[PDB]
């Protein structure tokens, strides 16, 4: 045969755009911070491998909330772990001498970055047996049980330009391929739904069975 | 400040078929507008029905009147109604806005059947 | 589809300062886009600012009328244009009109409008 | 003499761009099902070869019911056979973390995609002879005759983008040009007009002969 | 000297962009039967030489009767003869999957095509003593003098792209470069003005004289 | 030293762009004759030598009297001496066969074209002690003084593109820069300031002396 | 180890486009001059370094007060130290001979420059213990102290073209990235907060302590 296992391979299988994020301005600005865990078709894929090294190409398309384009300008903001963040339409973070920033309209075609592998280990980790300080460990403690910290990149935080208050209404959705994957030590897959971000918890009143059961078994 | 006068004073019509409208805009920006309200003097109001000046007209009321309709030139304007009795002799009137298409200031001017 | 009802229209003093609500219909909230009116009495319709807070509209938000113009309550869940309510001027008639979905936008039902009274 | 025959070759030939579909939008979303063989141009060319293997470049036309344009985003989504379908204007299977899609705005230029040629066979074929499947068949069976299971694509479905509801009405219209084409087995062309997508069934009662008759046979 | 006979030549007197015609719609469709010979000023230029042999680029600018322009898709197909003809503004003619055609928006740069020579014969050719047919030669059937049937490139149709009934009246202008070409035999230019599109027949009460009289000789 | 002396040079010196007309349509054509000559900035650097030779690059910036921008189509041509000139918003003339033209919208960037040293003499000239033309010279017969044939380069006109009356106003701005320049005979530069655009006439009750004067000659 | 080194250089570090001005139009035209030592966050990384080199690339973000984004030509004109300032909307000075000029739309993208180091000095200086001029220095002279004359770089005059006056309200944003940067003298960062743009001067009142205090010395 000449059966090709060229698109079966593991960058074939991550460089398509999957939806990360849907971001709404109902002051004009939102804090929105990191967690690319929150949609589950993304999430059963990344989940597949313990650990991930990988650089990424972000996409943010913004529309207003029934898919309409009117002209506004707008600024995204990366905001790494320690930098200060804004608080109003017009802080004085949004200078940006230091954060990169992205100025697009919302009628031009929607904005593209390259970001690189930006962890502090040797790769990214969506588990983590441990709690990440030291010290008593008693009940009230448990929300940071599983909680890394070299995967927490900041928050990400956006707003309409001017210093007045802009009529219109933003939706936006961010996409994220990935660019030259490396990943170690996969796993079993989930077949329980997802139910928060931070943790692999289930609904344990519905234990739903992977196989489709039938009547017989002959 | 920033006005426009559809300007038929009185429709006076006796009891027939056919009539007309024209509102007029003299905004400054000249790519967005839809207009057209109901007002009935009795009870609640009717309404939505818009023109766009310079392309598509009506985002129609798919129920309630369909009789309503559009427009053209590219100055910009509105036009004709259908044949109705002596329920809807109301007073009907444009509707103008700032930036972009939602309701705001600036319907100023009505007109009398 | 069923019908937007209003508050009782009622009166208030030329320094009060009161808002007004405009009671929803029952079926969604705070999706639409709320749309206040006011009109003196020689049937001169001007139109006061939208969608939630977003009521600065062209020169306006200044007479009193559509001052504090306000977000919602969720009580009511359609209560804003809160006021300064100045020395008989405000003598109008109020109309809230919401978008409900096949209607879109700009006007789906609106209610009888609530007339405010400065008569001191 | 110098005539050329290099405009008269099978690649030169079916290298023109084709309405295949048009697909109106009067909840925002439609679930287009595949099948380009709804107009009747493109079909009498494509049914001159039995058996065709080509790729294809897909072209999205997209416009309100009398040509105007507004400014909407949309999102055209192709599932292919097998994959989760959207329900609602939105679902989960809108997120595309697997399946390819375009994001273009009804004003921009009319989008562009060069799909490969995807069939589980070595070509395409436009007449099956025989049933997909085993079993009985009786008379209630007969919808599967002339269905081949390596021609159905998958479907092609779009929407607005927005968790809203858009007050515009969407007409779309597909064209497809054919690239790289190797055709087999010619055919004699169809003279009779078309009824249905997926059978040869014609009208019994009105037999369109081909040569449009006349009065005599020793007087043209 | 060293005076240059560069800008003299045949291909640079022919290269500049002429108008051609101009396609009006005041049901959305309209079949415009061609004819380049209906405007002037390229037509006393074109017919100088008696034979001529050439390829084009034509270009359609179009926009409202008033030069505004407004969103509007548009559709223009080119038919051979021979080709079904549309015969209203949604046919089963304009699914074009035999016929070349150009897909452009009112708002757009206008389209440019690149047509080549396509004629029967081995070029144009402006003049034509003779008739197209054999047979009788009666009165009522001098229609067809000096029309030569290998000059007949058949028609030329636009429309509105949609179904239903667009709101905005169109008007067409073509205009036609000539690239590569050759020809033959010069002719006397002509001085009386142009009365139709198929004959070279002029106003026989004004002769117009071509030199501009004075009142004495000396 | 390493001072440079390449920004200093005479084609550095003039590869700026300049205003050199505004034509303003307050029936929807006009006829602007060409006098580069109008605007004091660009003719007090030009009118430095004597002669000058050069090619151009001439930008079309097109809006309403208050920098609105409409979508409105428009048309320039380049009419030289001794063509047709247009007579009306749809002459015979708006053809142009033989005239170059420029088809732009408003909402466009700016026009852009390169016109070449077009001049019947070896460079042109903005002095010229003569008259044009032979005969007698009385009194009535001044306004060709200094009015040399081969600076006429003949008009330039535009218009709005339909058949039909557009209802918006247009003001034309031309900018002109300088390539390729050779220059000749450098003169004393101006002082007086400008009055018409064909003579160097000045205000005889208002010399304007070119030093700002002070009060004594031992203190400044 | 591998750790690079390469992203902590002098060149990567200032390469960052930073706001240095808001210009604001609530006649049409402003007359900005130039200090782009108004920002917090770019002054008190270029007041690292005592003396700075360096090439820019500037670039101007309009639009109005929230944002919104409507056709409207505009005119950036930047006037080195000497020109001619423009006066009203429509001046002599707007003709552009001489100067350097921006002309674009607000709903284009927005425009970009590349000014190289044009100061008499061999570099930039942010601190200048002196002077300019001579002469006496009495109490009411103390506004030049610390001015050093050769970083005035003029003016950046912007206006609406157009010589009607638009109906908009123009808020222009300018970003300046930094090129080709040499540094010398480092110095103590800054921790006071800043008050003006010509002089370091500081709250005397509160002496903001640059570590956050703690309570005793044998715990943290
Ligand atoms: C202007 C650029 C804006 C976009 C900035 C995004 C850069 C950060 C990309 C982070 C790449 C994945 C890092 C970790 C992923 C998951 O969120 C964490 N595991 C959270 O638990
Ligand atoms: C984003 C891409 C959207 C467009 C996806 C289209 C890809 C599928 C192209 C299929 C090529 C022809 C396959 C068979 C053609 C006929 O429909 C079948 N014979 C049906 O009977
Ligand atoms: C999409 C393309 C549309 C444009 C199609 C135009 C192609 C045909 C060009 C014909 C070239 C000149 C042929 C003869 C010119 C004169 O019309 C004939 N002599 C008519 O008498
Ligand atoms: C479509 C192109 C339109 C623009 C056509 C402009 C071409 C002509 C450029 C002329 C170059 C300078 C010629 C002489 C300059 C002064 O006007 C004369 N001295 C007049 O006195
Ligand atoms: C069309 C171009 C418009 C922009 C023109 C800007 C060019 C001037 C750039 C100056 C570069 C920095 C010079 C000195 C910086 C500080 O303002 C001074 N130290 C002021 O004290």
């Amino acid at each position: 045969n000449h059966h090709s296992t060229q698109e079966t391979a593991i960058g074939n299988f991550f460089s398509r755009a999957g939806l990360v994020s849907i971001i709404t301005m109902p002051d004009g600005y939102v804090n929105w911070d990191i967690d690319l865990m929150g949609y589950a078709q993304l999430r059963r894929k990344c989940e597949l491998f313990t650990y991930m090294r990988f650089d990424a190409e972000f996409t943010f398309v913004v529309a207003k909330p029934n898919g309409v384009l009117v002209p506004q300008l707008l600024q995204y903001m990366y905001v790494p772990p320690g930098a200060p963040k804004p608080t109003s339409r017009d802080s004085f973070a949004w200078q940006t001498a230091t954060n990169p920033s992205v100025f697009v309209k919302m009628t031009d075609p929607p904005a593209q970055v390259s970001v690189p592998f930006m962890s502090p280990a040797s790769a990214y980790q969506w588990f983590y047996d441990g709690y990440p300080t030291f010290g008593e460990h008693l009940q009230a403690n448990d929300l940071d049980y599983g909680q890394c910290p070299n995967n927490m990149m900041g928050t990400f935080s956006i707003r309409t330009v001017g210093t007045e208050k802009s009529p219109h209404s933003i939706t936006l959705r961010v996409y994220m391929r990935i660019k030259h994957v490396r990943a170690w030590i996969p796993r079993p897959l989930r077949n329980q739904p997802y139910l928060f971000k931070t943790n692999p918890n289930y609904k344990g009143n519905d234990i739903k069975c992977t196989s489709t059961s039938r009547d017989k078994i002959t | 400040d920033i006005v426009m006068s559809q300007s038929p004073s009185s429709l006076a019509v006796s009891v027939g078929e056919k009539v007309t409208m024209s509102c007029k805009s003299s905004q400054s920006l000249l790519y967005s507008n839809n207009q057209k309200n109901y007002l009935a003097w009795y009870q609640q109001k009717p309404g939505q029905s818009p023109q766009l000046l310079i392309y598509w007209a009506s985002t129609r009321e798919s129920g309630v009147p369909d009789r309503f309709t559009g427009s053209e030139s590219g100055t910009d304007f509105t036009l004709t109604i259908s044949s109705v009795k002596a329920e809807d002799l109301a007073v009907f009137y444009c509707q103008q806005y700032y930036n972009y298409p939602w309701t705001f200031g600036g319907g100023t001017k009505l007109e009398i059947k | 589809e069923v019908q937007l009802q209003q508050s009782g229209p009622e009166l208030v003093k030329p320094g009060a300062s009161v808002k007004m609500s405009c009671k929803a219909s029952g079926y969604t909230f705070t999706d639409y886009y709320m749309k206040w009116v006011k009109q003196s009495h020689g049937k001169s319709l001007e139109w006061i600012g939208d969608i939630n807070p977003y009521n600065g509209d062209s020169f306006n938000n200044q007479k009193f009328k559509g001052k504090a113009t306000l977000t919602v309550d969720t009580s009511s869940s359609t209560a804003y244009m809160q006021l300064n309510s100045l020395t008989s001027e405000d003598s109008a008639v109020y109309y809230c009109a919401i978008p409900y979905d096949y209607d879109e936008g700009w006007f789906a039902y609106w209610g009888q409008g609530t007339l405010v009274t400065v008569s001191a």
